[PDB]
């Protein structure tokens, strides 16, 4: 059972209790216990309960027959290559401030609580999916995780894709080159070929997940709002946990349920309910504070652009007929991703302005987590253009600690107060 | 008649309006308990129309319609100030700048960002130990306003306790960290735009050096509530005749 | 007769040492004068042969041979403790990890970072805030400490005033506050190679619940002096001595 | 009124430039001219010192004049050696002044590294007379702060963007071959002047005979006793990013003759037995001399830099080519040398710290590093971990431009100077 895959993973079992043990009360005031939430939420209400449990057993028993389970942190590591050989490919970025102060071991405190949390983890040996982890897979981002890799790889062995920093021609020919390196390092490592069947197999498995979120994002620009957006949080969290085939058909299943609301004008606030946009950072599972505290106070989040939201699922690979064709058409669709590492980033800008369309937003939050510079610097510019086209522009940072709720009720409310 | 209760981190504030237009209004502190502030603050007021309440304890207290800090200052100020467009509010643990329409109403704002929350409890702290027993007109003068670290009250602490360590004056010292935070909200007030005239407000406002050095820095005139404790609570009570 | 005089950002304290090698000490205030406190301190102690100054107001104190708190702190503790190698010390404003060999002689040290200052004097004003009408006897019988951020004093004070506002328990919080001070520290007593035993001094280890979540945090046997107030003043006598 | 007419012309702002420099001579005065033993030399630099924002500015200004242009710049990566080719002069401009903090912080998050926020408040308060008389800013695409920067001070003046890449491998270094020759480009647009071998030359070697003097200075830092002190070779390796190439390696050169006379002669700065320091992370701009100010009060005596203000500037010479295609080349491999932090991994880095330690006889490494500065401040875990695995004493200090945090500081080096007594 659940304990003895932990024991064989050599998990701190004591630690790990002590991180789950508050984390069924929190979902239960932040979920279970919130009315109106669709039926079709059932399946990933018991992922949640369940979080370090089934998916953990699978994962182990691919490795059993051969497999390999690959750890990345960022949407840019081409989730269609590994899964192409039948190895996982799971998201680890970090949620919890229980593991911070473990990461700062070996970091400094003034670093994003994402890198920090992930970090601590792995060092404690307190998460499951990183215990069971060949490989972790870094790219060339921020600063904090660059040369975190350096630290971690003592660890776990990391691989560092060098991902460049514009989108001119010579930048999207190096990325390509990355990416066929990267290739070459699956190949190695499971001892499966790429031909041109696996890896239409893989991109056609990861568009199917792409697809599926797309769906569930479209849905949100009803009125009424057919779903609250922390439930879609939610499910973008366990996009890089779950079985992308088994996720996509629940999370498929839930469109159907919110087609019918939408068709009856069901709804889970009323029509005069602020329509809230979010932009920033990603928001790793639990980090569920921001969402918890715009639709307590009576919004509803409508849109997340963020590469746990929009950034994620937004780009799907073109089909080609080759290997080669298709590791260009996957170098391509990742560079599609407007991240604030990239210089200038003005596609992010018009990505939002452009959400703010077709979501029919009352007021954008841009929220971004302490001390990461790339998207804390970049929030100036953006509030800039937004403020000159008069879209209501909230910033918010914060960390995973999750008892600042005052602060950020009283930033929050009065944005709502001053929208309305 | 109309109520409000401005339940602050710091202070809680009561404002009463009666039938006739006028009204009353008591603080007391706090003491991390705004519960008991508020119940304390209500004891033997009258029979009660409306109630709005504000601040941090407005989470907390079980009666009354529930308005943000941000929206009843701007009412509040808007009352006693309706030609001024921008309200600086220092309280204890929270900056606010805030921009009103001619009604009032919250046209923009800004708070603190989590590195500059406390400036005001820091100033309080830290007067007590260093004492002030000089009076406030003579920090405006100094030769030696030492500068010192605005990144929060953290770093600024440190400094305070070297530049003393080290033999420099108490008043030196004091004049420093209301420079300091005057230069930090001074450009805090013009996040939302550079205003013709400012209200500064909150018990921020109640240390004369402060509101003279922020003057200076900004190049603009800054008005002062003949009572700051209150004027969000006046707010809140406003809206709750209002409503 | 031999003195030490460590003039620390919150205590002053003097240890004097005899011939015999009884010691006497004696504690005061620093009040952010050093001097005073110094002068006030040596008064009417008779005279001294020898004297070693430590601590922020050492340089300002224009007497004795002049030694830093890390050193005077390991020479102190290893009187008391000669086969413990680690010494974690926590004052009013810096926390401090200190390795020595088996001769008392420091090999390496650690002192907190900028945004870690002023951990202590945080603890003394909220646990004055909050009062403590608990007992001490509580805080380990927690069952609901609440997790306080661990950045700093200026984040957690936020946390603070947000819990008491909607009600938590100033048990709770206060308990919470320790516990996260032990994990913090007890990490940072690590910084150097993991101790088997630890010395945890300064006015930080008066605090008993501190003691006890610190020892459970590092899983290993600590040990605090009979006076963690003066063993860096005794350093400094025990240095004056010697020089 | 020279300089002050020279500032109005350049748009400075006179109040807030006279207050920013109204407190610099009392300290220059404290940390240099009444500091005993330096040597004679020193004449010149503190001289620049005295009029820190006049000849210079004049010079560039009147540059500007005859159809020549003034590119700023922030990393020694940008290769001057280009600009200077075509007769433009090239400035280095990273910010080490609390004054002007608050201003960037208008437009800069105020948990940033404190040399991007203050050079961006310098220009937006135009403080600064050679922020004010260049043309253009070369940024790189360093650290996260100054890459986000740039697209804000764009809007202020333009932003020629150089993208270094993130590795030093085969694909790096053709990357990075290709964005000098991009530039090399820009600067002939810009200027008008097309290089050629003669000129491309010529730009080499007058860059080269600045950095060879600094190398010159930095090797006689290894004699015991001391001849100079650190603080001064810091002020001196700051002001090599402003002053003209040509004059300061001559006064550099003299500077270095009178320090073989004092080490003929066993003449020093410090005893004998004083601790020798290295200094190693962060760049230091000018003013920011607290930490040397701090060591060498102490009773230290720093020795070396392994900084961008120090080391990295001038370790690296470009090697002769015979055409223009050879030279950029080489310029591009020359300024890929430097091993900054923001490289993974950033191994050489290591090998320069422990060669200086040994090759300039060091008793403690204190390794300092800016607030907020994640690409050195994460670093500085693994090379005090090697540095321990070695035993060699290791401090990792950190700090921003505000100037009072004295009594943290010296307790922390002080105690370390009394444990490698
Ligand atoms: N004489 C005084 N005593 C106490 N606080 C004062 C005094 N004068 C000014 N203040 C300032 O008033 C602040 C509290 O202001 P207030 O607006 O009541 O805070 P809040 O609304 O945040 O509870 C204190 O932090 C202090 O800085
Ligand atoms: N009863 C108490 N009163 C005051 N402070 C206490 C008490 N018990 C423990 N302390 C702690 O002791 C600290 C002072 O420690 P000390 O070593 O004297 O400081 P320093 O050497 O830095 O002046 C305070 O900041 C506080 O956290
Ligand atoms: S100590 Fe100051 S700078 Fe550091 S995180 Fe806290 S408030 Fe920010
Ligand atoms: F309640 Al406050 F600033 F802390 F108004
Ligand atoms: F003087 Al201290 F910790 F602040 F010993
Ligand atoms: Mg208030
Ligand atoms: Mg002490």
């Amino acid at each position: 059972d659940n304990r003895e895959l932990w024991k064989v993973l050599n998990v701190d079992l004591e630690k790990h209790d002590e991180f789950l043990a508050p984390v069924p009360a929190v979902y239960r005031e932040l979920f279970l216990n919130r009315p109106n939430r669709p039926r079709a939420m059932a399946y990933f209400d018991a992922v949640v309960g369940d979080i370090h449990g089934i998916r953990v057993h699978e994962l182990y028993n691919l490795k059993q027959e051969g497999k390999k389970v690959f750890a990345t942190f960022c949407v840019y590591v081409p989730e269609e290559i590994i899964n192409a050989t039948g190895s996982a490919c799971i998201g680890l970025c970090g949620g919890a401030q229980y593991t911070v102060p473990a990461g700062e071991t070996v970091l400094p405190r003034n670093l994003c609580p994402l890198i920090k949390s992930a970090m601590g983890f792995k060092i404690e040996r307190i998460c499951p999916y990183f215990q069971v982890a060949d490989y972790v897979v870094g790219e060339t981002t921020c600063d904090g995780k660059k040369k975190a890799w350096e630290i971690l790889n003592e660890y776990i062995p990391v691989y560092v894709m060098e991902l460049p920093q514009k989108k001119e021609e010579r930048d999207r020919k190096f990325w390509e080159e990355e990416i066929k390196d990267f290739a070459q390092f699956v190949e190695e490592k499971t001892g499966v070929k790429l031909n041109a069947e696996n890896l239409r197999a893989g991109i056609e498995k990861i568009n199917k997940k792409r697809k599926a979120l797309k769906r569930l994002s479209d849905l949100r620009k009803h009125n009424p709002a057919p779903i609250h957006g922390l439930d879609v949080l939610l499910i973008n969290q366990l996009a890089f946990f779950d079985d992308p085939e088994r996720f996509a058909t629940k999370v498929n299943e839930l469109c159907d349920e919110l087609e019918e609301r939408v068709a009856k004008g069901e709804g889970v606030v009323s029509k005069d309910a602020p329509r809230i946009l979010i932009t920033g950072t990603p928001q790793p599972i639990p980090h569920w504070k921001i969402h918890a505290l715009i639709e307590g106070a009576g919004g509803v989040v409508v849109g997340e652009e963020t590469c746990i939201g929009e950034r994620y699922f937004k780009d799907l690979v073109e089909p080609a007929a080759d290997v080669e064709g298709m590791l260009k058409n996957i170098a391509a669709r990742s560079l599609k991703v407007n991240c604030a590492c990239f210089t200038p980033n003005t596609g992010r800008l018009e990505d939002i302005l452009s959400m703010v369309q077709k979501l029919q937003v009352d007021g954008v939050i841009h929220y971004s987590l302490q001390f990461c510079q790339p998207y804390g610097v970049e929030s100036y510019l953006v509030g800039r253009e937004l403020e000159r086209r008069n879209i209501p522009f909230l910033k918010l940072e914060s960390d995973f600690s999750e008892e600042d709720q005052g602060q950020l009720k009283t930033r929050i409310e009065a944005f709502l107060e001053m929208i309305k | 008649m109309f109520a409000g209760l401005d339940l602050g981190s710091t202070n809680s504030k009561l404002v009463i309006i009666k039938e006739d237009g006028s009204y009353t209004f008591k603080v007391v502190p706090t003491r991390y308990e705004p519960v008991k502030a508020g119940e304390l603050l209500l004891k033997n007021t009258g029979e009660i129309r409306n109630l709005v309440v504000t601040g941090y304890g407005r989470v907390a207290f079980n009666r009354g319609k529930v308005v943000t800090e941000i929206t009843c200052q701007a009412r509040g100020c808007h009352e006693l100030f309706p030609e001024v467009d921008y309200i600086l509010d220092l309280g204890g643990q929270d900056a606010k700048i805030i921009k009103k329409d001619g009604q009032g109403r919250v046209v923009n704002f800004l708070m603190n960002d989590k590195c500059a929350a406390g400036t005001g409890r820091f100033l309080e702290i830290i007067l007590t130990a260093i004492g002030d027993d000089y009076r406030d007109e003579d920090l405006i003068n100094e030769e030696n306003a030492v500068p010192i670290n605005s990144m929060c009250t953290v770093f600024a602490e440190s400094e305070v306790i070297s530049l003393l360590a080290r033999g420099t004056s108490k008043r030196a010292v004091i004049a420093g960290l209301f420079k300091t935070t005057a230069k930090r909200l001074a450009k805090f007030a013009e996040s939302l735009g550079k205003p013709r005239k400012l209200i500064f407000t909150g018990g921020g406002a109640k240390y004369p050096a402060l509101r003279l050095f922020l003057q200076k820095e900004m190049g603009v005139e800054v008005v002062v509530p003949p009572e700051p404790s209150v004027t969000a609570a006046l707010g809140a009570a406003l809206i709750a005749r209002e409503t």
